[PDB]
RNA sequence: UUACCGAUACCAAGCCAUAAAAAGAAGAAAAAAUUUUUUUUUAGAAUCUUUUUAUGAGUAGAAAAUCGUGGGGU
RNA sequence: AUUUUAAAAUUAUUUGAAUUUUUCUUCUUAUAAUUUAAGUUGUUUCUAUACAGUACUUUCUUAACCCACUCGUCUUGAAACACGGACCAAGGAGUCUAGCAAAUGUGCAAGUGUAUAUGAUUCUUUAAACAUUUUACGCAUAAUUAAUG
RNA sequence: UAAAGCUAAAUAUAUGUAGGAGACCGAUAGCAAACAAGUACCGUGAGGGAAAGAUGAAAUAGUACUCAGGAAUGAGCAAUUAAAUAGUACCUGAAAUCGUUAAGAUGGAACGGAUUAAGAGAGAAAACAAGUAAAGAGGGGAAU
């Protein structure tokens, strides 16, 4: 009743802790949050303000898939993670696990 | 030292750390010198110190005279600084005396790099007019003196150009 | 020259600063709100946390 | 070039954007802006309109301004975009339902009392999008003590415009130029 | 004159240099908006240095893009590296100037991964 | 009498900013490879995004948005 | 991601009229495509089978055409035969308090402000923060009069 | 209840001494004074009143030795140092100014703007080549 996502918003859209944004070549302004999958300051895609958010990350060398309530785990496995708790959205954050992958 | 230098084994160094000479005079001396045959530039120094033949002040030539001496470098004004020419033949014996404890012969060696910069001004007074002091200082001045023994892309079509063009002319 | 007599504190109103208050502990409610403060929160169950 | 006023740019000469920076209050206007875009209905329009103004032109509405306003149509919503303060003056408080943006806790519980309903912006957005048996009041802005000091400056004939003084009595701004007795009067 | 290289362009090679800045050295050549009557340059008669204006502003869509087509990041960390794993065509990574020599490494090491390219990779190389 | 040359004015088009105006809380598009892989994008930040139109001189002065320095809390 | 649609136009068909008898005659019944719609598209070279070259991008440096007077300043008017400025570095000028007002934000609202001071299981920070006793005072809520009022 | 008197507390403190703090200053700042500072120095005198900090971790590493020098210094195949272009005027070492070398220009200024050109430097992150194949050197992740 005294919290909703937009008053969320409201209150992060500036003073975040995940915000970081290029005071060299001004245009970009991104957000690090751990559940952000394209990471867009927006509330939109914002991990912090959307209730269920779904984001794969890297963390601590390991690939993890985290879910919104909060929950973590570790491509088949992935997919199958993404079936079980899932609400286009699937497709991009496949796409960036494979990228994920690739790193070390 | 101020150069670009590569070989150092082929080099004889020289300094005055802060000479009590006018660094006007002596510039004009170094610039006579450089780039001599150390025993000539040597020899020029003795000549100038028993005044037989002038250091031509070309940079720093506010008043100087207008000496006979100065058609042997084109010019019109010279003069024969004598303390300066000490100092700066002193500072030749050193390198010389450098090229020796090497193994270089002073027969072969040419001022590669005659430098003087000007060195802290010692300061004294001097006592004008209407109770007024003013500095009368030196322009003591810094030699450094290095010695040193002296003796694509073609492209196909360029190509073919090149061989039209050749084929023109033929 | 600075002097001492400067303003250094500020009166705030009681009620506002009591409402200040009330609204620090209603964010240290919400989870969201803790993680933007900066906190590594993501591995607490209730973030109104509470202990024994 | 080209003979126009201002050069050709539109003057507009009011707020913009709200200058608070309650999130609340920017929540709310975000909504009603976009009713008033959407939902063209002009009631909207002119709430987000009152939103955005300053504190002096959201005056305080006293409860029993707002029972005489109403009055002659009973059980419709009116809608205050400002704070309505309650009076001791008043001494029966009908059923009333009113909208308003703040509600002085005393105000409040005085028409909880009357059996009436205290609703927020957003829930009488909720109810009735289109202001449908809406009432838009404003409380008494040139009501303002600030505002007794404007128009013709006191030295003008005939202005009734306070002077700022330190206090009040014979000793402070009674004599030369405010009475026939003392050169002139006004 | 103007830069055309593809569809970047640049209105102004040149820089506005401070009137001036080239007869004192006292005076930089940090541009520095002309005050005082009888300026010259403030009342832009033919012949002066130039006054930056708005007019010289690039386009909306390509503005701060560098020849690359790409927005410059500047990175001091790997953790940063993170945000453009999902932008590596859009934005190019320059590596902070006081960034160690091993971390750099490691940080170009993931550029590669990430297929993002680094602006400055040669630093301490 | 023609023709011409000729401004930062005029005209057409582009781009910048300002002002106002429209208007806005869900989805595969293509190419390249050889029916399936790879390549880019797959937007929705309200002082924000998209588009439109007009306009742009300026001392004293006024305002807004920016930029930077020493220190503070985060 | 449906005003790059719709229609206009055009081509090749199909039904019915018209007086401008017409391989561009017009409208309209239907159907397909097209661009004259619905802001530039293609083809072929070159750079180039290159990792920097002498090409390409860019900095500086010189020339050349045209232009360009010493900035600051008071002044109707400064390039001035007005003044200040040899040069360089650092320092160097609307600030802080009191009280009033307006503006705007914020709280509470016929109230508001806990003023001194007290109290606490308050004591590195704590010279803050917290609290207000198990009708203080301010400003406002009423004015007006020289005044008893 | 005057013309006699005393009296603790709450209060003040830019002086001194001793503590403790700081959204204070950081050597042209901060006390005038970070240093043998109310010192040197000036004034008959009352008074006036500066400048001046930093090598290095360690000088219990402060420049041995050799050559040339009258000596200062200089040089070294020599030497402390991690480093001496950290050599006691020592951290960093800007500008003005001056030196060396190079390149360039040069008929009573110079510089500048707009526009190219010619030089001379730098440069590949758009300024070509993804992948596939063969086998080297690495690193990861999973599946059981
Ligand atoms: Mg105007
Ligand atoms: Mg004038
Ligand atoms: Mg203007
Ligand atoms: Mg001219
Ligand atoms: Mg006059
Ligand atoms: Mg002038
Ligand atoms: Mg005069
Ligand atoms: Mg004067
Ligand atoms: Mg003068
Ligand atoms: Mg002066
Ligand atoms: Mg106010
Ligand atoms: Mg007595
Ligand atoms: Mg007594
Ligand atoms: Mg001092
Ligand atoms: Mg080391
Ligand atoms: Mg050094
Ligand atoms: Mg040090
Ligand atoms: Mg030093
Ligand atoms: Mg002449």
């Amino acid at each position: 009743s005294n919290v909703s996502n937009a008053l969320v918003w409201e209150l992060t859209r500036k003073s975040n802790c995940f915000i970081k944004k290029n005071k060299a070549g001004k245009k970009g302004v991104f957000l690090c949050d751990p559940l952000n999958v394209n990471y867009k300051n927006t509330p939109s895609s914002s991990g912090l303000v959307k209730s269920n958010s779904t984001n794969v990350t890297l963390k601590d060398g390991k690939v993890v898939f985290s879910v919104k309530v909060n929950q973590h785990f570790k491509m088949k496995n992935v997919e199958k993670l993404l079936q079980q708790h899932g609400s286009k959205n699937k497709e991009k954050l496949l796409k960036k696990y494979k990228r994920l992958s690739k790193l070390y | 030292y101020a150069k670009k230098i590569r070989n150092l084994g082929k080099c004889a160094k020289g300094a005055g750390v802060d000479l009590r000479v006018h660094f006007k005079n002596t510039y004009e001396a170094a610039r006579a010198i450089r780039r001599m045959k150390l025993l000539e530039a040597k020899k020029y120094l003795n000549d100038v110190i028993e005044k037989k033949r002038c250091v031509p002040f070309r940079k720093y030539n506010g008043g100087v005279g207008r000496t006979n001496q100065a058609k042997e470098f084109n010019h019109t004004q010279g003069r024969w600084p004598a303390k300066s020419c000490k100092f700066l033949l002193n500072i030749l014996d050193n390198v010389q005396a450098n090229a020796e404890s090497r193994n270089l012969d002073v027969s072969k060696l040419r001022l590669i790099h005659v430098m003087v910069n000007k060195a802290r001004p010692g300061r004294r007074r001097t006592y004008k007019a209407h109770g007024r002091i003013n500095p009368f200082m030196s322009s003591p001045c810094h030699i450094q003196i290095i010695a040193r023994e002296i003796n694509i892309s073609n492209q196909n079509r360029l190509k073919n150009k090149s061989v039209k063009k050749q084929q023109t002319v033929q | 020259p600075t002097k001492i007599w400067r303003r250094w504190g500020r009166k705030v109103n009681l009620k506002e600063k009591r409402y200040a208050v009330c609204s620090s502990i209603a964010a240290s409610g919400v989870t969201s709100l803790v993680l933007a403060r900066g906190h590594r929160i993501s591995h607490l169950k209730e973030v109104p946390l509470v202990v024994s | 070039g080209i003979a126009l006023k201002n050069v050709g740019r539109i003057k507009k000469h009011g707020r913009k954007h709200l200058v608070s920076k309650n999130p609340y209050l920017r929540l709310l206007v975000k909504l009603y802006n976009f009713l008033a875009r959407r939902t063209n209905a002009n009631f909207n329009k002119i709430i987000a309109k009152r939103l955005i103004m300053p504190k002096r032109y959201r005056p305080p509405l006293s409860l029993s301004k707002l029972q005489y306003h109403m009055a002659n149509h009973p059980n419709d919503i009116a809608v205050v975009v400002g704070s309505i303060t309650d009076d001791k003056r008043l001494f029966s408080l009908k059923q009333l339902k009113v909208c308003a943006l703040r509600f002085t806790e005393t105000a409040r519980k005085r028409i909880e009392d009357a059996g009436g309903e205290c609703l927020t912006f957003d829930q009488l957005a909720l109810k009735y999008p289109t202001g449908k048996k809406c009432v838009l009041l404003r409380g008494p802005t040139k009501a303002r003590t600030a505002e007794k000091h404007f128009g013709k400056a006191p030295g003008k004939p005939k202005s009734k415009a306070r002077p700022y003084v330190r206090s009040k009595g014979r000793k402070f701004e009674k004599a030369r130029g405010r009475r026939k007795s003392r050169a002139y009067k006004k | 004159a103007v830069k055309k290289v593809g569809k970047i362009i640049k209105k102004r090679t040149k820089k506005f240099t401070r009137f001036q800045s080239n007869r004192f050295m006292r005076v930089k050549p940090a541009w520095r908006k002309p005050r005082g009557i009888d300026c010259r340059v403030r009342r832009r008669y033919k012949g002066t240095n130039l006054m930056p204006s708005i007019g010289y502003g690039s386009n909306k869509k390509t503005k701060f893009l560098l020849p690359n087509n790409k927005y410059k990041y500047v990175v001091k960390n790997v953790k940063e590296m993170e945000p453009l794993i999902m932008n590596h065509t859009k934005y190019c990574v320059q590596i902070a100037h006081n960034v160690s020599s091993k971390k750099r490494k490691q940080i170009i090491e993931r550029a590669k991964q990430m297929n993002v390219s680094v602006i400055n990779a040669k630093a301490r190389l």
